[PDB]
């Protein structure tokens, strides 16, 4: 039965854009990292709520 | 696994991360992460082994056969053998 | 209550409503990019690591003269922005400037030369330590010294222990090293060395053991006679055209200076020089006692007697004897150094280590 649902909602997971793929460079006080892309520049995002 | 059908990009898979979850390299040079679809596996593919994805959510789609296309030799020796080492 | 109510309170109070602005604007991916040049009117061009082209307006958080071309800035995703400026931290860029953790080296370990020592003192450690003295004198300070003598004589120990009471900025470049194998990087680097030094601190720019364009013998990273001229004369100017307020200090220090062109010293700006010469039997008594200070000795071991057979030797000759020896009681594991390592240590010595020289007059 999980089956089930795992495959059905799995559509609402292939729709999504998905992620970017950076390395971690420096950080700061504001709880901000600098994700450096490798094909493109340096990034300024805000680091996950669970670490 | 239909879903997906004509418009598909051609991917390139790199390492393993998590249970359905890998990433991949496609020709356009962005790399995404991604989750990998439920009729797929991991022991079924290769490292180096290049893959499918969508157009513009760049999904994992399908495992391409381990035949790489790209230039040059393509398939195999064509009219080769016409000479001897005499 | 009363006093905190007129001053934290309203102070407090505007930043909490100030960084609820800062979410549409430091939050989005903030990209980055290298500076081009500024303006009058606010606005400046931005080139991120994707190479394209971007102008726009100046906005808070940035001052005008923080803005430098060739620096870096703080981009926004949507509005393509400038956020900021961002400095960079983590040391000043390249981290092999020397930067002197102080190990302490002081000057019991190079006494004996005090006559040659209290000469460097003066012209180095004097204005840095006591500026009072040179400028209520009146008299500009000399911005260095340059050091000749034969090797072993401790040019290197001599410059130091200058530092080391300074607690001050002070740099260790070797002369190879002023020319490189692509044409035309040769001058840039000696920009960039007299650059970074001067920004911080009243550093010290010594340069030792300089064969810099001489007996070439090199294949890889020769670069003809354009090379020679180049690298050069761009030192010449650092001590001509470079403007600077006296903290900058430039000490060089080879075996044969004569090599070099005597153009590139211009002894207006240098106006100490000292020389080196080999110790007497009173000198050579003092420096092998501070060797042996740390050292376990015998009680058949005598120092004035390892002094008179010393002959036609310089500091590290007398050095290098107290480490064979130590390496002989090393291979038995003695604690104190008898008189039978010192025997075959002098040999050794004289023989490899100390070699002929052409002078060979008398």
């Amino acid at each position: 039965n999980d089956k089930v649902r795992f495959i059905k909602d799995e559509l609402r997971l292939l729709q999504e854009p998905g992620s970017y793929v950076g390395e971690v460079i420096k950080i700061v006080s504001d709880k901000k990292v600098l994700v450096k892309v490798q094909p493109e520049g340096k990034y300024i995002v805000d680091v996950a709520k669970d670490i | 696994k239909r879903i997906q059908s004509v418009p598909l990009v051609i991917g390139q898979f790199l390492e393993p991360i998590d249970q359905n979850t890998g990433i991949v390299s496609s020709t356009t040079g962005m790399s995404y992460v991604v989750r990998i679809l439920s009729t797929l596996d991991r022991e079924l593919l290769k490292p180096s082994m290049s893959v499918a994805l969508h157009r513009h959510s760049n999904a994992l789609v399908d495992i391409l056969p381990p035949d790489s296309d790209s230039s040059i030799s393509v398939m195999g020796e064509n009219e080769k053998p016409d000479v001897t080492y005499a | 209550f009363v006093s905190n109510s007129e001053i934290l309170k309203p102070f407090e109070k505007k930043q909490e409503e100030e960084k609820k602005q800062l979410e549409e604007i430091r939050g989005n991916p903030l990209s980055i990019g290298t500076l081009e040049e500024i303006i009058d009117d606010d606005h400046a061009i931005v080139t991120s690591p994707t190479m394209p082209d971007y102008y726009v307006s100046i906005l808070s958080f940035v001052d005008k003269e923080l803005l430098e071309p060739g620096c870096s800035v703080l981009l926004h995703h949507k509005t393509m922005s400038i956020v900021g400026v961002l400095q960079d931290d983590a040391d000043p860029m390249v981290s092999v400037m020397k930067m002197d953790k102080s190990p302490t080296e002081s000057y019991s370990d190079i006494g004996g030369l005090e006559s040659q020592i209290q000469e460097i003192k003066e012209s180095v450690e004097l204005p840095l330590t006591h500026p009072e003295l040179y400028e209520e004198m009146g008299i500009k300070p000399p911005k260095g010294v340059i050091l000749y003598g034969a090797p072993g004589t401790g040019k290197t120990l001599l410059a130091k222990a200058v530092a080391n009471q300074t607690s001050a900025t002070f740099l260790r470049i070797v002369g190879s090293e002023l020319i490189q194998k692509y044409l035309g990087d040769g001058p840039r680097l000696c920009r960039q060395i007299f650059k970074v030094a001067g920004e911080n601190a009243p550093s010290i720019v010594f340069i030792d053991e300089i064969d810099a364009i001489g007996t070439k013998r090199y294949d890889s990273n020769s670069g003809g006679e354009r090379e020679i001229q180049r690298t050069m004369l761009e030192l010449l100017n650092q001590l001509d055209g470079f403007d600077d307020r006296g903290d900058v200090k430039v000490i060089m220090a080879t075996n044969k200076i004569e090599t070099l062109d005597p153009a590139l010293i211009r002894p207006g700006r240098i106006d100490r020089k000292i020389l080196f010469e080999n110790p007497d039997l009173s000198t050579k008594k003092k420096i092998l006692g501070i060797h042996t200070s740390k050292m376990n000795l015998s009680e058949d071991v005598n120092l004035e007697t390892l002094v008179t057979t010393k002959d036609d030797l310089s500091g590290a000759d007398i050095q290098a004897m107290c480490t064979e020896a130590g390496l002989l009681a090393l291979r038995e594991r003695r604690m104190q150094v008898t008189a039978e390592d010192f025997k075959q240590a002098k040999e050794r010595v004289m023989k490899n280590k100390v070699e002929e020289n052409l002078e060979g007059l008398y």
